[PDB]
RNA sequence: CCCGGCGAGGGGAGUGAAAAAGAACCUGAAACCGUGUACGUACAAGCAGUGGGAGCACGCUUAGGCGUGUGACUGCGUACC
RNA sequence: GUAACGGGGCUAAACCAUGCACCGAAGCUGCGGCAGCGACGCUUAUGCGUUGUUGGGUAGGGGAGCGUUCUGUAAGCCUG
């Protein structure tokens, strides 16, 4: 015979504390996404599990685009019709800034089971070095 | 004489060889390969 | 001393191991027989020494061996897409064993 | 074939009897007879009976006592049901299936 | 003069019920649905396998652009240098293999890396 | 009105997922051969605490 | 002979080359219905497979990422006439 | 029901111009195999060794074949 690619079950748990405590938004998302799938790939493969744990600090801070700070909605639509259809802008994101970024970093995933249970390897957090308990022990 | 393990011995008298051109054809009826039925989209023929 | 050798579509990861290939119709027999081989395979592994893709080694770069070099596999498959029907078929594939010595 | 007690037929379909035998299989036997005798529903037809046979056989032509026997396995297969016909409104007529099944129980345990 | 196609008949679809390769219910239980059980299977197959290259090249290519990024690189640059490089011809599929030996393959990057005459 | 296509077996069983069983094997006897339900003994030979009209 | 309602049906015993011939009785296929075991399966979406492929169970194959069963996750993908 | 970029997202991941690099098809090359047409060596009814070319296909035409029942070769051959 010949031979595969080796990505059995792997094991590269991590602690990468991607602060991104500043102006790094938008494009910044790609790295959190790519580093979730395994871009450098010490052995990985787009198909195996393991999001390679990451920790985005602050998050509650992003210059955003050039004006999508006051002008861009998200649009969710609940479910119970009554044509409610929820809409919220960004500057309107004061109750839970953590939500965003996590929202953005999503969709850029394989979409489905693998990429679904791969998102949690982010940890929201909106307030710099706080409750780092998510993995207080080891980091980078 | 040793039995079997010959391969054979000799062939029957009768052995009517290769004409085949003589015959062949025989013609397979239409009504075989998956989608047959063939003919026009009117099957013009039954009407003669 | 690890695989490098090419032919067919290049594929060498085995040292004292064996690897099937095309047919080597030029000559295969039972025992090996004058099997060419080259470091010139763009194989940058070799032994500790790097050995850039295709370094030197003109005349005697390395060699190999030869296993059974027979058998005719299976992967017949079938096929008459919606387009009415026709086809069916079945296809095998002849290969050659070959093991490999002195990388 | 330690005992093997089949009833065959019974006149009670299959799925009807199956439900009465399920939570009443392996081990027990002393319990089974209890389980069955207190579970109201005709399903218990010839089930309590076949066990009586499945235990009688294992008695008359075998060792075993009361402390033994566990009813190793049980199951019910569908059988030659009668096919009658019902009138129904209008000229219509519909076929009625009588339904039947073969009990069969084995207590090859000990 | 006689037919009673029966022993032949049963045999006939049995070949397809044999290759029923445990599908789902009627799919491997019937006869008529067993036939069409081949569209994505048998029908797609003869051609589906040869269509595979992408899945693996997209993989190796990935592995490569992945590793090579040790110095940052650019998958576009790598093969480029390694092309006008030495007699480098066989640089493919070795991707996942390169994963089995950075020390051995990180070196290949050096040769290619010398893009400038 | 009617089913538009045949319910699979994975469906009929998955529909019968409530076969239910009783026989809590609760207190049967307090003074007989193991008989009596969780309340009255063997009528005309049962009793709660003591022989009710008829016993053996 | 035995359980059973002097039932049904059945278990043994016997005849038989056979009862894997018991009278529904030669051979007994398929559809459909179970009992047992193995693997999978209760944050996962669509013609239900095919291509990659982890794990688990068997044989371990009596040495090698091997044959059978099953297939988490993944690229594709709207039956036939 | 976001819903007039596929999505995320982008102030350049948009637009103009230049350049190079890679990816990218069942296209092309490479390796083995098959069948029809011609070539060229062997070699002859010839079949072969290499070889240039061709092989999506409905209606429809042409050409090869597989299997069944029944008849002769069968009082043969296989068979408790
Ligand atoms: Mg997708
Ligand atoms: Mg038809
Ligand atoms: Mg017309
Ligand atoms: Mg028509
Ligand atoms: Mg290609
Ligand atoms: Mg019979
Ligand atoms: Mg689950
Ligand atoms: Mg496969
Ligand atoms: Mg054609
Ligand atoms: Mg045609």
């Amino acid at each position: 015979m010949k031979t595969f690619t080796a990505k059995p079950e792997t094991v590269k748990r991590d602690w990468y504390v991607v602060d991104a405590t500043g102006k790094t938004l938008g494009r910044l998302a790609t790295e959190l996404a790519r580093r979730l799938r395994g871009k450098h790939k010490a052995e990985y493969t787009p198909h195996v599990d393991t999001g390679d744990y990451i920790i985005v600090l602050n998050a509650d801070k992003v210059a955003v685009t050039g004006n999508k700070r006051t002008d861009k909605v998200y649009y969710h639509h609940t479910g119970h019709i009554g044509g409610i259809k929820q809409a919220t802008f960004e500057e309107m994101i004061a109750r839970r800034p953590e939500r965003v970024i996590e929202i953005a970093v999503k969709g850029m995933l394989p979409k489905g089971p693998l990429g679904r249970a791969m998102f949690r390897k982010l940890k929201v957090y909106a307030g710099n070095e706080h409750n780092h308990a998510a993995q207080q022990p080891q980091v980078l | 004489m040793r039995l079997n393990t010959l391969s054979p011995a000799e062939g029957s008298k009768k052995a009517g060889k290769r004409l085949g051109r003589g015959i062949g054809s025989g013609l397979g009826k239409t009504g075989g390969r998956g989608h047959k039925g063939q003919k026009s989209r009117s099957g013009g023929g039954v009407r003669r | 001393m690890y695989a490098v050798f090419q032919s067919g579509g290049k594929q060498h990861r085995v040292s004292e191991g064996q690897t099937v290939r095309l047919e080597k119709l030029d000559i295969a027999t039972g025992e090996t027989v004058e099997f060419a081989e080259v470091l010139m395979i763009a194989n940058g592994e070799e032994v500790k020494i790097g050995v850039p893709f295709v370094d030197g080694g003109v005349i005697k770069a390395e060699v190999v061996a030869h296993g059974r070099g027979e058998k005719v596999k299976i992967v017949k498959f079938r096929r008459r897409k919606h387009y009415r029907k026709q086809q069916g078929h079945r296809q095998w594939f002849t290969d050659v064993k070959i093991t490999g010595i002195s990388a | 074939m330690e005992t093997i007690a089949k009833h065959r037929h019974a006149r009670s379909s299959a799925q009807k009897v199956r439900l009465v035998a399920d939570l009443i299989r392996g081990k027990k036997v002393s319990q089974a007879l209890d389980i069955l005798t207190y579970t109201n529903k005709k399903a218990a037809v010839l089930v309590k009976k076949v066990l009586e046979s499945a235990i009688a056989n294992a008695e008359h032509n075998d060792g075993a006592d009361i402390d033994d026997l566990k009813v190793t396995k049980i199951f019910v297969d569908e059988g030659p049901s009668m096919k009658r016909i019902m009138p129904r409104a209008k000229g219509r007529a519909d076929r009625i299936l009588k339904r039947t099944s073969h009990i069969t129980v084995v207590v090859s345990d000990r | 003069a006689r037919v009673k196609r029966g022993v032949i008949a049963r045999a006939r679809h049995k070949k397809i019920l044999k290759q029923a390769k445990g599908y789902y219910g009627a799919r491997s239980r019937v006869y008529r649905v067993a036939f069409q059980a081949v569209i994505k299977a048998g029908q797609y197959a003869y051609r589906d396998r040869r269509q595979r290259k992408r899945q693996f090249r997209q993989l190796w290519i990935a592995r490569i652009n992945a590793a090579a990024r040790q110095n940052g690189i650019s998958y576009s640059k790598f093969i480029n240098g390694l092309k006008k490089a030495s007699v480098e011809i066989d640089r493919k599929i070795l991707a996942d293999i390169a994963v089995f030996d950075k020390v051995a393959f990180t070196a290949l990057v050096e040769k290619a890396k010398a893009a400038l005459a | 009105a009617v089913q538009q296509n045949k319910p699979t077996r994975s469906k009929r069983g998955m529909r019968r997922s409530h076969d239910a069983l009783t026989a809590v094997t609760s207190l049967s006897v307090d003074k007989t051969s193991g008989e009596k339900h969780l309340r009255h003994h063997i009528t005309a030979d049962g009793y709660y605490r003591g022989r009710k009209v008829i016993a053996k």
